[PDB]
């Protein structure tokens, strides 16, 4: 095992990890980050 | 006369101390794009083209 900063929370009685990844992957490069899809009305 | 000139002279050798911050103050403001314009620029534009 390896010591790692990253954020964890605590949501009804599980720890769980908040990972928000946009700075480490999808910065400065080409392709559009996923988790802002479309929807249809 | 050389205190008048002490004086003189002291008073324009902190004119550049004082008015290099001036400067740098003129040539930011002529930098600085607006944040109403660059924060949904640089957030609602992912990457370009």
């Amino acid at each position: 095992n390896a010591r790692v900063p990253a954020d964890l929370v605590i949501v009804g009685d599980k720890l769980v990890f908040l990972e928000a990844l946009e700075r480490r992957v999808y910065q400065a490069t080409r392709v559009a980050y996923p988790l802002i899809g479309n929807i249809d009305i | 006369a050389i205190q008048q000139m002490a004086r003189n002279l002291r008073t324009v050798l902190d004119s550049f101390e004082r008015g290099t911050a001036d400067q740098l103050l003129g040539v930011l403001l002529e930098k600085a794009p607006p944040l109403s314009l660059l924060s949904p620029i640089n957030k609602f534009q992912p990457e370009g083209h």
